[PDB]
RNA sequence: GCUGAAAGCAUCUAAGCACGAAACUUGCCCCGAGAUGAGUUCUCCCUGACCCUUUAAGGGUCCUGAAGGAACGUUGAAGAC
RNA sequence: GAUGUCGGCUCAUCACAUCCUGGGGCUGAAGUAGGUCCCAAGGGUAUGGCUGUUCGCCAUUUAAAGUGGUACGCGAGCUGGGUUUAGAACGUCGUGAGACAGUUCGGUCCCUAUCUGCCGUGGGCGCUGGAGAACUGAGGGGGGCUGCUCCUAGUACGAGA
RNA sequence: GUGAAGAGGGAAACAACCCAGACCGCCAGCUAAGGUCCCAAAGUCAUGGUUAAGUGGGAAACGAUGUGGGAAGGCCCAGACAGCGUCGAGUCGGCCUGCGCGGAAGAU
């Protein structure tokens, strides 16, 4: 998990979504791509 | 349910393997049903018991009728013990020192030896400041009790001197060494609170 | 001289309220509204004119947005490091009728009258209260 | 929205008790229960139920979508059933299913045993497969997600317990 | 994480459901009804006459003195008192 | 018309930007062990040599030897080594008296606690006739650390180690 | 300009800010700033909107399918966008702008 104030899709496979007032970004394709807006 | 004996003292056991057990010798004499407790008239479910012999004038007419509803013979005092879902007792019914037979382990409670007005050295472990170089009247004093203007106060629960001991005290998991219903002994591993001819109540372990 | 009322004459009656599905504060101003006596001519600083109100169903009291879980009732026991809190769903659980006897304490004056005036409150959790003997009027709040 | 514009069609043999919001739904295989959320109408007619927004209620749509979604399922499900199908990868994973509780053995110091819920059923194929079947599509899938839990599919070699439809990325070590 | 739309797909979340730590609430120990919101249960005790007057939850006289308590004494592994 | 100043001792108390223990994501994470980020303040969190030291370096421990706030917490609680009186000397400056953000040896630390606070312990009245007991539990406090070994198993993992 | 040398009402408390300049008395009335759910005097006032964060009732660069409004673009029954040959009405990403969200750790 990154937690990073910039959040955002780092390849086309990265998604946005909104979970429990959170910002996230998750992704299938690599690990790494996912973060946490915090 | 546990039941009411008397701290009768310390002794040992010696075993064949050649280990010396240190046991609390406890007199648990019939602890007798005087009320049972139940939730439609008190709330809660329990038995109170009395135990040993009481001078027939030294009990009071209040004390004397609430053992003569029971049909008891006064004892000592009076205790109680809150009941689980799947015992029942009857006023009058006798509980020996058998209850304890299959119990490996025991909680005891008694009245800690009373110590009086004691120092921080002794009753919380304060470490004592130097017995010389150049120490001025401050050798088993406290020390500091709080800090500056921040927060100008002592804080409530301050380890100070004072009354110690004289209060009751359960040491729980103490091993059963021996049960004996013909002379109405319970024998447990260790020491347990209290002086010499102290009351304690021994209940099966909580833990 | 304008009236003052008497407190050996004050006429206090008894009233009956449901909790059931009312907002926690809405309800709570009315309550200590009427322990005041706010609602009667006869409103005097001083003196309790205010009513008894018996309210049930405490534990069905409701309340907006995310406060049941959110909103926190802190307190200190008075030992350092002694700050307690709980949710309101929390309170609800263990004690249900603090809930409305906290909202209805702050709403109402501080002091030795104020302090008076919450005595009259009878907070019940479940559908039942022990005041048959007073004849409690239902009130619509 | 689209979901909910789409009808859904109640066969022979599946039983619909509309009564508020409780859609209880009694097909031969077994039987559901949902409840249903206070934005969402259904319409039972022609044999064929139906979804909208009431008023008074924001996400209407939205929620109507999702009921759609929760009825598809309870009308599949009582009618065909739904399964799901797990295996076991690695040096001596074994299963075994003992009336409604599945032993596992997944090379622990301790023989970790899950007890099927009610309705829920199972049995193994193989040592190295297992088979989940039910009415209810959250239920088979969230045991199989406790039993895919216990030994999760790991980054080098594969090994735990994957479901059989799924992929596992490997990774070569450093 | 499951199911799941809004967004035909996807998505742990918006509806719904599961899991998750020495933190939190309990469970363990001790104090604790001045908890003036002063709670409960069991037992014990007291069943005379009369007068006065702004008559009222009023003020006396005689008779009576319970249960129990205290006091005093001998004291304690209880205690500065 | 005075708020005692470094360091130590005694006793702490809070924050969390967490040192250990607990939970977790990513890893250029095979395992073992690391790295980095997130959650978490329940408890725990060295002794010595040198120096007034705080610190630091060093020795040897530990699961760890946390970072801060609290009048750089705490002298009406202790110390008085440092420092900043009066003695004396060296270097240095000055014709000199003397002086030094130099050094050196020596050099008085008061207070019976009224109030708040805190630790204990009683007396009074209340609680609605009086009394002796046993209780319920609103509420409050205490406690909460962790090593190593063995088994699982030389098993999983690994070319082996 | 005010305080100083100025009381009163408001800004929780708050010389210097806002309103306003106390000759004395009144258990009359109207207003100012500021207010009108309860503490606490007065609207649980009316009408139409926004917010879901207790935002309101601390904090920036920057991040984001939060949500309301406006003006244009693009493609689209010569079948778009998604899932995909098919299926049938919208679909795509900027611009402006109202109100919210994260960014946001401290000691009784
Ligand atoms: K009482
Ligand atoms: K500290
Ligand atoms: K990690
Ligand atoms: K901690
Ligand atoms: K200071
Ligand atoms: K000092
Ligand atoms: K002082
Ligand atoms: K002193
Ligand atoms: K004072
Ligand atoms: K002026
Ligand atoms: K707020
Ligand atoms: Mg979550
Ligand atoms: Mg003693
Ligand atoms: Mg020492
Ligand atoms: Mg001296
Ligand atoms: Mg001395
Ligand atoms: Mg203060
Ligand atoms: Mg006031
Ligand atoms: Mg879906
Ligand atoms: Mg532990
Ligand atoms: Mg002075
Ligand atoms: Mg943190
Ligand atoms: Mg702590
Ligand atoms: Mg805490
Ligand atoms: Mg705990
Ligand atoms: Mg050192
Ligand atoms: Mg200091
Ligand atoms: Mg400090
Ligand atoms: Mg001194
Ligand atoms: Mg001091
Ligand atoms: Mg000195
Ligand atoms: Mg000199
Ligand atoms: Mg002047
Ligand atoms: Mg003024
Ligand atoms: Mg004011
Ligand atoms: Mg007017
Ligand atoms: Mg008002
Ligand atoms: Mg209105
Ligand atoms: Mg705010
Ligand atoms: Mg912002
Ligand atoms: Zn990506």
């Amino acid at each position: 998990m990154k937690v990073r104030a910039s959040v955002k899709k780092l390849c086309r496979n990265c998604k946005i979504v909104k979970r429990d007032g959170v910002i996230r970004v998750i992704c299938s394709a690599e690990p790494k791509h996912k973060q946490r807006q915090g | 349910i546990g039941l009411v004996g008397k701290k009768v003292g310390m002794t040992r056991i010696f075993t064949e393997d050649g280990v010396s057990i240190p046991v609390t010798v406890i007199e648990v004499e019939a602890n007798r049903v005087t009320q049972v407790k139940d939730l439609a008239n008190d709330g809660y479910r329990a038995i109170q018991v009395t135990t040993g012999a009481k001078k027939a004038n030294r009990v009071t007419k209040p004390e004397a009728g609430h053992f003569a509803k029971a049909g008891v013979e006064a004892g000592r005092g009076l205790w109680e013990f809150r009941l689980a879902e799947g015992e029942e007792f009857t006023v009058g019914q006798s509980i020996s020192v058998e209850l304890f037979a299959d119990v490996k382990k025991v909680d005891v409670t008694g009245t800690s030896k009373g110590k009086g007005f004691a120092g921080t050295v002794k009753r919380w472990n304060f470490r004592t400041q130097d017995a010389t170089h150049g120490n001025s009247l401050s050798h088993r004093v406290p020390g500091s009790i709080g800090q500056n203007q921040t927060p100008g106060k002592v804080f409530k629960g301050k380890k100070m001197a004072g009354q110690m001991g004289n209060e009751r005290v359960t040491v729980q998991s103490l091993d059963v060494v021996r049960v004996d219903a013909e002379r109405n002994l319970l024998l447990v591993k260790g020491a347990v609170p209290g002086a010499t001819g102290s009351d304690l109540i021994v209940k099966p372990a909580v833990k | 001289k304008t009236f003052t009322a008497k407190p050996e004459t004050v006429k206090r009656d008894w009233y009956v309220v449901d909790a059931t599905g009312k907002t926690l504060g809405r309800l709570a101003t009315e309550l200590a509204r009427r322990l005041r006596g706010k609602h009667k001519a006869e409103y005097t600083p001083h003196v309790d004119t205010g009513d008894y109100i018996i309210v049930l169903n405490a534990d069905k009291v409701a309340v907006t947005g995310n406060k049941r879980t959110d909103k926190v009732y802190y307190h200190h026991t008075g030992h350092i490091g002694g700050i307690k809190q709980a949710t309101f769903e929390e309170m609800i659980a263990r004690r249900p009728e603090r809930v409305i006897e906290i909202a209805v304490k702050g709403m109402l004056p501080k002091g030795p009258l104020g302090r008076a005036m919450f005595r009259k409150l009878k907070v019940y959790a479940g559908n039942e209260h022990n005041h048959a003997a007073q004849q409690p009027q239902v009130l619509d709040i | 929205s689209r979901v909910a514009k789409a009808p859904v069609v109640v066969p022979a043999g599946v039983d619909v008790k509309i009564n508020g919001q409780v859609i209880t739904i009694k097909g031969k295989n077994g039987e559901l229960t949902r409840t249903l959320n206070d934005a969402v109408e259904v319409k039972h007619a022609d044999n064929t139920l139906t979804f909208g927004p009431r008023d008074g209620y924001a996400d209407g749509w939205a929620q109507a979508g999702t009921a759609r979604a929760l009825l598809n399922s309870m009308v599949i499900g009582v009618t065909e059933g739904f399964t799901k199908k797990l295996q076991l990868v690695g040096v001596g994973y074994r299963a075994a299913v003992k009336g409604n509780v599945i032993n596992l053995s997944l090379g622990f110091s301790h023989p970790v045993d899950h007890q099927l819920p009610a309705g829920i059923t199972a049995e193994c194929p193989t040592q190295t497969e297992i088979v989940l079947k039910g009415a209810d599509k959250q239920v088979i899938g969230q045991v199989a997600a406790d039993l895919r839990a216990y030994r999760r599919p790991e980054p080098y070699k594969g090994k735990g317990v994957r479901y059989a439809d799924e992929v596992v990325r490997t990774k070569e070590a450093k």
